[PDB]
DNA sequence: AAAAAAAAAAAAAAAAAAAAAAAATTTTTTTTTTTTTTTTTTTTTTT
């Protein structure tokens, strides 16, 4: 119980007087900008952070966290009215919105009469005339909250909170003030909406028609109506904070406006915003009462680990002439040896480059066969949580429709929409398949069509589509040219006994139990962020191959090609690994055109893969 | 305002008796300690034992188990007062206090087939299997309006009306002032409180064999919604009542009847475990830290002569690792796994058994009896919503706990592969379209196989006896080939051990008599000295509870390795892998890879724990050691 | 349970601003005297004065008058509040504690005709005479019921909807317990508020000349139940509202109003007179300072516009300081008021002293011989007409009760009331009965009548017996009988003249600057506050034109007033001295050798004679608050019998 | 001063204007639950 005319006008005097040095320590007004973007229409959504807030009123965003809604919409109602005094320009118009709030505030002015009273039901709905969104960004305080945790004592709060994107529905449109135009008046009806469903109104309000005493039908418009992007996602527990026990727990979000299209399946998303609940009428409830379910408002969608979206020191690593053995060395270094293995799994992650002079593909496909117990597993597991887009599947637990797409009833609306698989989340990223061999034969046939078309095309009864699997593959199994003629690189790992080896073996692995760390080394491994940066940033650098080169790779192919025929398999998919190789070592050397050094270290790789299986 | 009650004689008594029971200090004080107990941890339920109350007060029970209802309106509002009276500012924070009962409920303990019309209105305890588990959602009881037009705020009580009459007056939310003005609700202000809907079914075990399966209805309020989940065994003491129907001008006599839970508690009542006991094994620890190890080792499974290396396993298997989980997320497992490969008759299902009994947990499976979906996760839809759900497996449940597969030879090689991921890194990994899900198991396998062609031909090696491959085999730390060994002095111990268990008797409760064939008695499921007395007919010894309390201690001492120790165990595995190891005419029972460096270090830090040490030490890597060469070698003769 | 409001704005300002009007205590304390009053008297009606509120915060002022039950409701919260402050105690002991206003009513203030739809909600202040009053029933406002099946003791608490929509649930009285056992109410344990209903007409000398007069209900509640009765000339303030209709399903529009009355008021001048420290204070000074001749200076200040008559002028101060009544302890009771009848030649102002006594005297009323008619005069009885029972209107007399009636035309009154009031005059009281009642109603009124003599024009050459018709058994009960004779004197001509004269030229300063006229016509009458029921004073008229100059001041109207009020619950006992003198002087007076020859008696002496000597001695006592009748009370009052008695026949 | 006539009043009886009281199950819908059918997926047997 306060003063909601108080708390405006506190809300006010912070977006207006509130300040920081985000910009090279100048004092810029962020807030007072921001307000002058948003009412030239260059800028639809406005992030209020709470920490900011907090800088001087930290009691306002206590109240705020404990009725969030309605400070939402008081904070909405302050921008509203303080964008009139920032204004500067005129608008360009930008939608056709832009025209109807024009021309109904042209009209309005025209009608105005300033000095009479107008009835309540007499104005334009605020929402109506908004063109912009207004979200918090939760406090640094609050400490992350658990799907399970969030509870009946959290309705109506601002929480925060963590997990993995299992599902969201397509941007859709959500109506927010419906329109109705009357056949005898000419005046316009506005119906706002809060409940999922509305019922279309019949007869016209307007003054004029209500002294007129006519029928005054009016119908539904989709032109002068207000609608707004509407996704609707579910967001699950992560493993770690799950109990013991129990499977995760699922949360409803719904996300609306420019949050949409930030969070697709299978991203790490801390996910701040309203716990609001939804009142259940239709159902004949078992237990009386206004029993409704719940969902989560969305705010601040943010990605997470690997769903995550320099400094001159950072660029003199990239071109120092060991950044390759660096990035090689720092992925997984609780795993001992397998220096080249490392290395694969880099160019892996790196991949080539991506050609349509018919497109043929630039992904680097990597399958690790090996004796038990060589560190396969912990190696695609490192791999699964290091690249930022991955799926990991063992064995059959994800298997079919796991890796496929699969048919499945909406909810938005109630139909057959198309959910992907394990193939479909790695699209245009990599999946890491452990225990390939022991593996499904439809499984492996759509591996099999992956690896080189990168599609999936299902023709089942309630299917028929071709699904876009744009990912690499790196498998793992036990014991082939079923397998050595697909994959790029065919990679044996045997354990071979030896008194040195098994004991150096042995101390890093004591080492690593003792310390819960890998052994000191000459350089300190990169952090998973920085590797996933440095990654990034090679992703974008397409390099080409001179036509220099034309005659060492031919030459080295049919060398190769010679060695293949003669020993007790080669072909031109083995000359196509050494380009997209070569052309992966070009991209993490920060250089466009490869060279013989990257040609070099292919064929090394193919060498050293090949002599593990011998 | 309307018909306010002036003097109530009943609930007056009712009040003042509760308030009585709840005020202890001319008594011993349990109760006023739980009271204090529960302020400090910040709850709103109190657990009261109804055997309790009925010793201080026979009246108030009776009256309290045949009128639930509004006694325990009555006992509630008398723990406010004495919550109150304890610290009011307390008291003030939570609108209500509630109580929960517990204890032994003569006639009123029933199963959901026994739970008939004749308990409507009373208080009952039903122990069963949950099957529906509802989404907990928030059901307002008090909210908070805001008209913009007049500045004005409402609030909006709603009565708890589960199973009283309600009339629509009651439950009409307003959204129009008295003018007509919008109101608009202020989610922040309005209370409201989690609300759930469970099934229990009658115990598959325990319902009758022929029929089909009889369940309940239960509604959990705040505070006990998330207690359990689909599957798992609980005991449920709530009011069974009759839910009103809807507004209509006629009815059948049907009523839909279902439980308002006042507590819920689960099966695993064994899943949990006083200062004298505490005193106990500190001293137990300390006095002698050496031979302690045997000494557990060997009461471990006392019906079961000999196998001194295998009962060491099982307690190092008990007793767990250290997982390491590293700075980038890698994990590196904690668990131990055994494999029983044996002759027949040997004691191997029997050990299974006695973890079964004993460890925390444990979930038994059996060769064809779990086959995939049922021993791991699973996906389904929900049918209603349209939408994919997890279930989980055997060994979801198993997590942080054992699971004793028999006859895991039998398994067939789809569901041996699905368990690698389990075996390794203590997760499965599921996904559906819809639905992909990370769920973890970290449990340890504890598995009895018999060898090909029944029994263990000794002239044939390791490899050829266990028709297992290596890459399932590495997988199990360790490994025991358990034979029936023809000595003829051996034989004579096997034989008098089992006579004499056989001879045994129970003290004083059996004098001749047959053992027998459960609601009469409350469910020892669920039911609320260091050494054995030294009994000549069962020794010719820690006591069993004492070692569950010793155990459930030392798990969670979490002791570090110390250099010393790693450079012997680091020695001792190069020397496992070089061939010297293994003479002549002995054949490895298993291939000795990284897996049994692992091993080394899982069973020193599982001795260091069973010595509460705090450093596991060379005596412990010698241990483990030991161990490792007695499981992974075998001696083949010609 | 069900809507609670939390944040009312208005309601907590409304509460703010009367607690802190209320307060007072910085203000002169008026409010904060007025509550503490209330408190140690017992009342939980606060009397609120509208002026000293529109004082203090005029926006609250106007918010209260234009919507009165909200503003109401929040004033009472604050009262309530404000006593429980002040003593918590008597708060808890009294539920709820009323607030009435008074004051000036700017528009607000109107009649039973005036009063329009316009004033719905709002506080008005209503004029008019009460034509009919119902009997004061209980309406519950909280049952108690005991269930002897179960010793359950349940409680039912009725709302105050009597202008507010109300539903059957909220007016069920409790018969069954909710197992159908029966019940039991405790009528001792049970709360409940006394309530009536009048019924407010314009005021005939109001009304437009011709037309019916307009009506209005009104309802009285606790403390104001039996507040006045029929012919109460009563100031009604209240809210106006429309009553609620029955549950319908068809309305006509048509709403029955009605006043929620805040408070009562009789006519003011009957009403206790303040009496502050300064003003007994100066009644004391006066009394001590001046006896020996103040009674004769109260007689020549009663009515200075009528020049001459000292005798009759004295004779009526005594009348209106009256007597002290004699209850004897086997009930036989002696009045002492005097009875005083004017007689004599016309333009003597004879009924200019009785307008003048009917201005001045409380409870005075006028009269006229053929105005009322017997049941006109005394009692009345009548049928309710709806019940079958009898009933009792009280008369002029009964009107007049401890006060008097002027009567003019006296001769002209007919025989028959004369007859009728001769029990009024010596009893003092009214014996009335029909078949189905009989009451014996209490009449102590002082009749002050006038007449004219027979043929006209006073007899010197006749017999008083023979100029005045009035027979001896009506002319004894008449304590005093002056014959006022128009006196040809040429000196006292002119010194009548000379005083009329002045009396007509003087003009009141200020108000009339020397060519106003001040009459008003029906409008100006509501539009100001009434000088019939409003709320320093000094003690001897400042010289001005109504007399030239003497040493001899004349006493303020109003402290006269006081004067006399104070004065007449004096009760002087009678001295044996005194006693022995009016007793020689009454023997003396019967023995008609006393008197000379050529004198006719006006009335004839009887023991009447000796109790109006007793009477007028005691007046006199009164008159100079001594307390106690002495020689010179008594020589006052043979004095005054001597000269009325007799009168001297000229030829 | 007394008798007769006039009228004046009181009380009782009667007839509308407005308000208040009395009387009131049956048909259709939808939701849940349960069962049946199709296709895909998984498992098992034979070569
Ligand atoms: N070269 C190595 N360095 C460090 N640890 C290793 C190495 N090889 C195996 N391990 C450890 O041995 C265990 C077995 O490896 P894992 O990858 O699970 O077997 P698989 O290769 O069959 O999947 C893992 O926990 C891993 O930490
Ligand atoms: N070493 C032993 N000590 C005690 N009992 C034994 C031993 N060996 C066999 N038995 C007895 O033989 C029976 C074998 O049953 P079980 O253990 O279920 O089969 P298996 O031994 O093949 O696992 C048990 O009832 C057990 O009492
Ligand atoms: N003594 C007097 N002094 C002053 N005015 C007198 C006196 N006598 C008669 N009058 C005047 O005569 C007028 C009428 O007299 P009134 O009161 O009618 O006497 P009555 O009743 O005998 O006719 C009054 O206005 C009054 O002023
Ligand atoms: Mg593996
Ligand atoms: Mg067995
Ligand atoms: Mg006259
Ligand atoms: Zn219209």
């Amino acid at each position: 119980l306060k003063d909601y005319a108080l708390e405006k006008e506190k809300v006010k005097k912070f977006l207006q007087e509130f300040y920081q040095d985000d910009e090279l320590g100048k004092k810029q007004f962020k807030y007072g900008n921001q307000l002058v973007r948003l009412a030239h229409r260059e800028q639809v959504a406005l992030y209020v952070d709470l920490d900011d807030v907090a800088e001087d009123d930290p009691e306002l965003v206590d109240s705020i966290c404990e009725n969030a809604r309605r400070y939402a919409k008081l904070f909405a109602d302050a921008v509203q009215e303080l964008l009139p005094q920032y204004k500067e320009r005129e608008v360009v118009n930008k939608d056709v919105l832009d025209v109807y709030i024009e021309h109904r505030l042209m009209m309005e002015q025209r009608s105005r009469d300033p000095g009479m009273v107008r009835s309540p039901q007499n104005q334009y709905p605020a929402e109506l005339m908004r063109r912009f969104e207004l979200y918090f960004q939760g406090p640094s305080s609050n400490k992350p909250r658990v799907i399970r945790e969030v509870r009946a004592d959290s309705v109506g709060k601002l929480v925060t909170v963590r997990g993995i994107v299992t599902r969201v529905s397509e941007v859709k449109p959500k109506m927010v003030v419906a329109t109705y135009t009357c056949d005898q008046c000419g005046a316009e009806t506005y119906q706002p909406i809060q409940s999922p469903t509305f019922m279309p109104l019949i007869m016209c309000p307007s003054q004029e028609c209500q002294t007129n005493r006519s029928g005054g039908r009016l119908y539904l418009q989709t032109r002068g109506s207000r609608f707004i992007k509407f996704q609707e996602m579910k967001m699950q527990e992560h493993s770690d904070q799950v109990p013991v026990g129990n499977i995760p727990r699922s949360i409803t979000v719904l996300v609306e406006g420019e949050n949409t299209r930030i969070a697709q399946p299978g991203d790490h998303v801390s996910v701040t915003g309203i716990f609001l609940p939804i009142l259940r009428t239709g159902f004949r409830q078992v237990v009386q009462g206004l029993l409704s379910e719940t969902y989560l408002e969305a705010h601040r969608i943010v990605k997470m680990n690997k769903s995550e979206d320099l400094t001159r020191e950072e660029l003199r690593q990239i071109a120092e002439e060991d950044f390759y053995e660096k990035l090689a060395a720092s992925i997984a270094p609780e795993i001992y040896g397998h220096e080249d293995v490392k290395k694969a799994l880099l160019l892996l992650l790196v991949g080539g480059v991506d050609q349509s002079p018919m497109k043929i593909r630039g992904n680097i496909n990597i399958c690790l066969m090996g004796d038990p117990g060589v560190a396969k597993s912990q190696l695609l597991s490192y791999i699964d949580r290091l690249a930022p887009r991955s799926q990991y599947t063992t064995g059959r637990g994800s298997s079919g429709v796991g890796l496929t797409a699969a048919v499945l009833r909406d909810s938005v609306s109630g139909e057959l929409t198309l959910e992907g698989g394990a193939l479909v989340l790695a699209d245009q990223g990599v999946c890491c398949i452990d225990e390939f061999d022991k593996m499904a034969e439809a499984d492996r046939t759509a591996i099999h069509e992956v690896m080189e078309q990168q599609t999936i095309s299902i023709a089942k009864a309630g299917i028929l589509t071709t699904l876009n699997a744009r990912c690499s593959i790196l498998a793992a199994a036990n014991p082939p040219a079923a397998l050595l003629s697909r994959f790029d690189l065919l990679w044996l790992i045997q354990d071979r006994p030896d008194r040195d080896n098994d004991l150096r073996l042995a101390q890093h692995i004591t080492y690593v139990h003792q310390h819960s760390r890998q052994p000191p080394s000459q350089f300190e491994p990169l952090d998973m962020k920085l590797m996933r940066r440095y990654i990034a940033m090679c992703r974008e650098k397409q390099p080409m191959v001179p036509e220099s080169l034309a005659d060492y790779i031919t030459a080295a192919y049919v060398e190769m090609r010679r060695e293949a025929w003669a020993s007790k398999y080669t072909s031109a998919r083995t000359l196509l690994a050494i380009l997209r190789l070569s052309t992966a070592l070009a991209r993490l050397r920060m250089v466009d055109v490869v060279e013989k050094e990257d040609v070099n270290e292919a064929i090394r790789l193919m060498e050293m893969s090949k002599d593990s299986l011998l | 305002a309307g018909t306010v009650v002036l003097d109530d004689v009943e609930l007056r008594e009712a009040q003042r008796d509760y308030l009585d029971f709840l005020d202890d200090e001319e008594d011993q004080g349990i109760y006023q300690s739980k009271v204090r107990e529960l302020i400090s941890d910040n709850q709103y339920r109190l657990i009261v034992n109804v055997n309790d109350l009925r010793r201080k007060n026979e009246k108030r029970a009776n009256r309290l188990l045949n009128n639930a209802f509004e006694e325990l309106v009555a006992f509630q509002r008398a723990l406010k007062d004495f919550v109150a009276s304890i610290d009011a500012t307390y008291a003030k924070q939570y609108e209500e206090f509630y109580v929960g009962l517990e204890g032994s409920f003569g006639s009123k303990h029933v199963s959901p087939r026994t739970l008939t019309s004749c308990f409507l209105s009373c208080v009952v305890c039903v122990e069963g299997i949950v099957t529906k588990c509802s989404l907990v959602r928030p059901k307002v009881v008090r909210s908070v309006h805001y008209c913009p037009a007049t500045k004005k705020t409402i609030e909006r009580r709603y009565s708890d009306l589960t199973t009283l009459v309600a009339f629509p007056s009651s439950s009409v939310y307003p959204t129009k002032d008295e003018e007509n003005n919008p109101l608009e609700t202020e989610y922040g202000l309005s209370v409201y409180k989690d609300h759930q809907t469970i099934t229990i079914q009658e115990m598959p075990e325990k319902a009758p064999a022929g029929q089909l399966p009889r369940s309940v209805d239960v509604i959990l309020d705040d505070d006990l919604v998330d207690k359990a989940k689909p599957g798992d065994r609980v005991q449920v003491v709530g009011t069974y009542r009759c839910l009103p129907g809807k507004k209509g001008g006629y009815t059948s006599g049907t009523f839909r009847t279902v439980l308002i839970a006042c507590n819920v508690k689960q099966m695993s009542k064994d899943a949990q475990p006083s200062a004298e006991d505490i005193a106990k094994i500190k001293k137990f620890s300390k006095t002698r830290s050496k031979d302690i190890f045997d000494q557990l080792a060997k009461s471990l499974a006392p019906s079961i002569h000999g196998h001194d290396y295998v009962k060491k396993a099982i307690l190092c298997l008990l007793l767990g690792g250290v997982e390491r989980d590293l700075e980038n997320g890698s994990h590196i497992r904690g668990d131990i796994n055994i494999l029983l490969i044996g002759d027949p008759s040997v004691a191997k299902s029997q050990l299974l058994r006695y973890v079964l009994c004993t460890a925390p947990r444990a979930i038994p499976t059996t060769g064809r009896g779990s086959s995939g979906v049922g021993l791991t996760a699973a996906v389904t839809t929900d049918q209603e919503t349209g939408e994919r759900r997890l279930e989980a497996g055997a060994m979801v449940l198993a997590d942080r706990g054992v699971v004793c597969i028999d006859e895991f030879d039998k398994m067939s090689d789809m569901d041996r592969t699905a368990i690698h991921e389990v075996m390794e890194q203590g997760r499965v990994t599921i996904a559906k379209a819809g639905i992909h899900a990370r769920l973890n198991a970290r449990c340890s396998v504890l598995a009895a196989a018999n060898p090909v062609y029944g029994r263990y031909d000794q002239y044939k090696t390791p490899m050829e006896n266990i028709g297992l491959q290596d890459s399932l085999l590495s997988r199990f730390d360790l490994l025991f080939i358990m034979l029936d060994q023809m000595d003829p002095e051996q034989d004579r111990e096997i034989s008098d051990h089992v006579l004499r268990m056989h001879r045994y008797r129970a003290p004083g409760e059996q004098d001749g008599d047959a053992m027998p064939l459960i609601l009469a008695t409350d469910d020892p499921n669920f039911s609320q000295q260091i050494y054995e007395k030294h009994d000549n007919l069962l020794h010719g010894m820690v006591s069993a509870a004492f070692m569950k309390k010793y155990i459930h201690v030392a798990k969670i001492i979490k002791p570090v390795l110390t250099q010393e120790s790693a450079t012997y165990i680091a020695e001792e595995y190069s020397r496992l892998r070089s061939q010297d190891s293994m003479s002549s005419d002995t054949a490895r029972t298993s291939p000795v890879t990284a897996r049994t460096l692992e091993t080394l270090i899982r069973l020193a830090t599982a001795h260091a724990k069973a010595r509460m040490s705090k450093t596991v030490d060379l005596q412990d890597a010698e241990e483990a050691v030991e161990l490792v060469q007695y499981a992974y070698f075998k001696k083949v003769l010609e």
